[PDB]
């Protein structure tokens, strides 16, 4: 597997939990990578996914605060709840 | 980069790319030489042929050279002997981190994952050298601080505190530099900023001059001018 | 004696002679007096522990003899600064605002307070 | 109205010095809110 | 200690503050030392042995060099090879210091050697006779006897952890061998402070037996303060006990205290001056900021009011307790201005 | 693997220690000031007691319970719901006043045909007069609680800065005053309608009280819930520490036997 993440431009991890978790397919989005990234998006597919990653790198902070499971900051709601959709 | 360095006299900047390729190719030959790869599959030699290289590269009389080159750390385990033998070796270290690449700050380096041979006080001068630790405590205020925010809660800090995370958002944005070779992976122009104008606009941020100005107005621009000027984009 | 208190504080809670404002006029104990209820009104109260009297402005409570001579005084907040014209200037504005604006006991309270204040 | 509502507003009131104690101003400024319920049902929450 | 946390650099201070022994004439005073540079690249050494002139310290200091290029059978052979040099000097009565810096590059060099001849290579591939070659090196570090001609080679052995793991297999044989440790600490060093020394993890075997009986005397409590600092470190997390914020406000003061700026030694007979105020806690009331201005300033204010004592303090070596009275005397007058 | 996912585990384990850690020293903090109020308030609240006392104290039902909106205040939450519990089997049809949020929840529960009064914002802010009197205005007119027979109220009495024990007591009505007759132990005549003016005070006075002394529980309780948290962090610490360290020998081994083999070979 070390070889081959080298030699390839692209990983796209897949997570067997998220799989079981009802993402099916699961990809672990996180790890997931497309190493050169995007030339190859549909124009109208790159304006709307802008801050789909965004949204869900402040999700990931955020539910680790959410499965503390205390009461939660407002602005860590508006992005849990969205988040979670 | 020896003939340039030697015969041409003058000075270059090297570049190499990705010299973990280079530690996989040797560990390959080692192997197939028969010679019994070491630790984690490296050459026994990985040590000694990474001294050749390195030791060649050099600032000799003949010339001056300024090596940049890129290492592949497996699955970001810098324990590993291979990079950290590298590590070493290497005159100025930088660790580029997916978080801050994530947070969109281009470049992703993590700024308290990066050190510099030259940082002594009065080497790199005396107000930068404060500045310069100022703005490591600002950022790692703001990182300490992160748990206690996440957790406890933003408010339940101190009013210094909130206020140097304020100016650590700021700063953290203002790292934020859009480059030009990203007018393909972000559109957006880059921006060249003088060393002197890096050491007072970074001052001028610490002293709490612009807390008036937006943390996103520092996000994806330049220097204090633009800084200004996107604080006064995003306010019409 | 005289327990004068307050929930975050306490006030007073052998002091010899109190002078008090009272839903039955104005009240005065000394030692043994005689077995009361009386609400202690939003007041300027003076109580003397000795001969020596000190002067509080409080926003009411209820005054309590009990039957063991007990003064239980009981009282919610709130000096001198108090006093202290940049109050009747609000005031006077406030009173104003509440006059043209449940809103009777308000209207109430803003004179009242005037009054109590002027007490001061 | 609730006779220490009128001690209370008298208190506030009296703020209109404020030249006084923290705990005073704490004891006096409130956000707090309050959420109506019936028989479970909810009638709508309104400020304190 | 952790890699390039300037190790090189806590290590370098000890042989800058040697010029000043070594300018005095007892030769024991005069530790001759020798830095083993393994494995270090000709452009570090450079700087290095720059330094070292800038310092004017070549002259008491020996570097032998084994470069990153230079070959394995050489850098396995320079612990050894600089061994030797050190005996000369051991057996001519006189002390010197030797720092082995670091051993972790010489058991990569063995290990090279091992695989090429096809010995099997020992735990974490580390060759299994590195116990053996460490261990023949390291009890050459000795101090003779009187009628060896009271001697010494001193050394100071410098290990490399890589993640900090004193659990790696060379650390764990080399700590066995050894009669101390001093494990700096990565979050000291990173939060500035400067020596990072851990001081849990450093312990001197012989400790106390090598202290100035003067530094004995006024840092007998600076241990037991730090103890009870390390514990009221977690109480940084408010309302405390006074004794423990007392402790949190003198032990604050106490570990600004104990950072010397890289690169510039001390004499002892202006550290315990300091140190004694501290354990006076004259310094506990002096502002965190205001320390730094206060030491330098304390110095001086000494160095003019009473060099008569800072010199005899020095050449007597103790602290008696006439001079320890002036002392508290005359923190007082300073901390006064 | 083994390794790693023991360590990803174990390091969950270390931040929630720390966090538990570090929670439990801010409790310490602010339960400091919760006791200080409690002390003044019990004080003033022995007074007004003195007077339900002395006058005799002779008195559906009113319940009010107090659990602030901040959780991790132990299990102050739901060990003043089970002794709440226990009084809805003595009045499953009582009119509750919940004020803050953790107790409501547990309420509730317990019987949803009660429920018609709840405060919110309570659990942030430590007990104040300007709150227990807004609570009172609103209480007299919207519940009638006078009418009914008896109220009592629920807090906790903070035992001991290391326990909290719920507890109850009875809020009294006009009609304790006024059948009560060591009342004419004490002098007014028509002047003042007391019933009418001391309920609405007293309302408030013990419910301030109330309110401080179950502050002081709460925190209490986020204080030990926090310190035992922290102990059974490191337990499990350990367990997976020892884990880590053999598995460590483990891929040693295996790494060792792949040598062991090239070099057979």
């Amino acid at each position: 597997p070390t070889n081959v993440i080298s030699i390839t431009d692209g990983q796209i991890f897949l997570e067997a939990e998220l799989f079981y978790k009802g993402i099916r397919p699961a990809i672990n989005v996180g790890l997931s990578v497309s190493r050169v990234g995007s030339a190859a998006q549909v124009k109208a597919l790159k304006q709307v996914a802008g801050s789909l990653k965004l949204f869900l790198a402040q999700y990931r902070e955020v539910a680790a605060f959410a499965q503390f499971g205390s009461d939660l900051d407002a602005s860590t709601k508006q992005t849990l709840v969205r988040g979670e959709r | 980069a020896e003939y340039f360095r030697d015969e041409e006299g003058q000075d270059v900047l090297l570049f190499i790319d990705n010299i973990f390729r280079f530690t996989q190719a040797g560990s390959e030959v080692s192997a197939l030489l028969g010679r019994i790869p070491s630790a984690v599959g490296y050459q026994p030699t990985l040590a000694t042929d990474m001294g050749l290289l390195q030791e060649r590269i050099t600032t000799t009389k003949k010339g001056s050279v300024t090596s940049v080159q890129a290492v592949y750390v497996p699955a970001d385990d810098l324990t590993d002997p291979a990079p950290a033998t590298t590590f070493a070796h290497l005159d100025a270290t930088t660790v580029l981190s997916r978080g801050i690449s994530e947070l969109g700050i281009y470049p992703a380096v993590d700024p308290l994952d990066s050190k510099s041979r030259l940082l002594d006080a009065a080497v790199v001068g005396q107000e930068h050298y404060d500045v310069a630790s100022k703005v490591q405590e600002t950022l790692q205020t703001y990182k300490s601080l992160q748990d206690i925010i996440a957790i406890l809660g933003m408010d339940e800090l101190s009013e210094q505190d909130k206020l140097t995370v304020e100016r650590a958002r700021k700063i953290q944005r203002f790292l934020s530099q859009p480059f030009a070779v990203a007018e393909v992976f972000t559109g957006i122009p880059g921006k060249l900023v003088r060393l002197k104008d890096t050491v007072a606009s970074f001052k001028a941020v610490l002293e709490g001059k612009y807390d008036n100005i937006p943390e996103h107005a520092f996000y994806m621009v330049g220097g204090i001018e633009d800084v200004v000027a996107k604080a006064e984009k995003l306010a019409a | 004696k005289l327990q004068f208190a307050l929930p975050h504080e306490t006030l007073y809670s052998e002091v010899t002679q109190v002078n008090l404002p009272a839903k039955s006029g104005r009240i005065g104990v000394l030692a043994n007096h005689v077995p009361t209820v009386e609400q202690l009104l939003p007041g300027v109260v003076e109580v003397m522990e000795g001969s020596n009297s000190k002067k509080f402005f409080i926003s009411g409570g209820f005054a309590t003899v009990q039957p063991d001579s007990q003064l239980c005084v009981t009282a919610i907040e709130a000096p001198l600064e108090s006093f202290s014209e940049n109050i009747k200037n609000l005031l006077a504005e406030a009173k104003k605002n509440v006059s043209s604006s449940r809103e009777a006991a308000e209207a109430a309270i803003q004179v009242e307070v005037l009054e109590n204040l002027q007490s001061v | 109205i609730s006779y220490a509502a009128y001690l209370n507003v008298a208190a506030q009131a009296i703020r209109s010095t404020e030249l006084q104690t923290a705990s005073v101003l704490n004891r006096s400024q409130t956000d707090a809110f309050y959420t109506q319920y019936k028989n479970a049902s909810e009638p709508t929450p309104i400020t304190k | 200690g952790d890699r390039q946390t300037g190790k090189t650099a806590v290590a370098l201070d000890t042989i800058l503050n040697q010029k000043r022994w070594n300018n005095g004439s007892d030769e024991s005073k005069k530790l001759y030392c020798v830095y083993v540079a393994v494995g270090q690249k000709r452009s570090t050494v450079a700087q290095l042995v720059q330094t070292l002139e800038q310092h004017d310290a070549m002259k008491y200091s020996i570097i032998v060099a084994a470069t990153a290029s230079e070959a394995a059978p050489l850098q396995y052979l320079a612990p050894f090879t600089a061994a030797s040099i050190g005996e000369w000097f051991r057996d001519n009565g006189k002390h010197a210091l030797i720092v082995y810096d670091d051993l972790s590059k010489q058991a990569v060099a063995y290990r090279q050697l091992s695989l090429l001849l096809r010995r099997p290579p020992g735990r974490e591939a580390y060759p299994g006779d590195v116990f053996y070659l460490h261990s023949r090196l390291l009890e050459r570090a000795a101090k003779l006897s009187e009628k060896e001609g009271s001697g010494s080679l001193t050394a100071l052995p410098v290990i490399e952890t890589q993640g900090g793991d004193v659990s790696a297999y060379i650390p764990t044989n080399v700590i066995s061998i050894t009669d101390g440790q001093i494990f700096l600490e990565a979050e000291l060093f990173y939060k500035g402070i400067r020596p990072a020394i851990n001081v849990g993890l450093s312990v001197s075997r012989v400790g106390s037996a090598a202290q100035v009986k003067a530094l004995k005397q006024v840092a007998g409590s600076l241990k037991l303060f730090l103890a009870q600092y390390r514990e009221v470190a977690a109480f940084a997390q408010s309302d405390l006990d006074a004794s423990t914020k007392q402790t949190l406000v003198r032990g604050e003061r106490l570990t600004q205290l104990l950072k010397q700026n890289q690169y510039s030694p001390l004499a002892t007979e202006e550290q315990v001056p300091l140190i004694y105020a501290g354990v006076n806690g004259h310094l506990d009331g002096i502002e965190l900021s205001r320390i730094g201005e206060f030491e330098s300033s304390f110095l001086s204010y000494l160095k003019s009011n009473h060099n008569e004592l800072l010199t005899e303090i020095r050449e007597k070596g103790e602290l008696s307790k006439e001079l320890l009275a002036s002392l508290k005397s005359a923190t007082e007058s300073f901390v006064a201005t | 693997a083994t390794l790693k996912e023991v360590e990803m585990r174990l390091k969950s384990i270390k931040n929630i220690e720390k966090i538990t850690k570090t929670m439990k020293i801010v409790a310490s903090t602010r339960l400091s000031k919760a006791e200080k109020a409690k002390i003044s308030a019990k004080k003033m609240d022995e007074a007004e007691q003195l007077f339900y006392k002395n006058a005799e104290t002779k008195n559906k039902e009113l319940i009010v319970a107090i659990t602030s909106d901040k959780g991790l205040c132990g299990s102050i939450h739901s060990q003043l719901a089970k002794a709440v519990r226990r009084h809805l089997n003595d009045q499953p049809n009582a009119d509750i006043v919940t004020i803050g949020d953790k107790i409501k929840m547990q309420l509730l529960r317990t019987h949803p045909n009660n429920i018609k009064l709840s405060i919110n914002g309570i659990g942030k802010d430590a007990p104040t007069f300007q709150e227990s009197a807004l609570i009172a205005d609103k209480l007299l007119s919207v519940m009638k609680a006078g009418t009914y027979p008896k109220i009592s109220i629920f807090y906790n009495d903070p035992v001991s800065s290391l326990s909290f024990e719920p507890s109850e007591k009875p809020i009294f009505n006009a009609k304790t005053i006024e059948q009560s007759p060591s009342f004419g132990k004490f002098e007014i005549d028509t002047d003042a309608n007391v019933p009418r003016d001391l309920f609405e005070y007293t309302l408030a006075n013990q419910m301030l009280t109330a309110m401080a002394q179950g502050y002081a529980a709460e925190i209490s309780a986020r204080r030990n819930a926090m310190d035992n948290a922290s102990k059974n962090a490191g337990d499990m610490i350990n367990r997976y520490s020892i884990l880590y360290n053999r598995t460590r020998q483990a891929v040693i081994t295996n790494e060792l036997v792949d040598i062991i083999t090239g070099a057979s070979s």
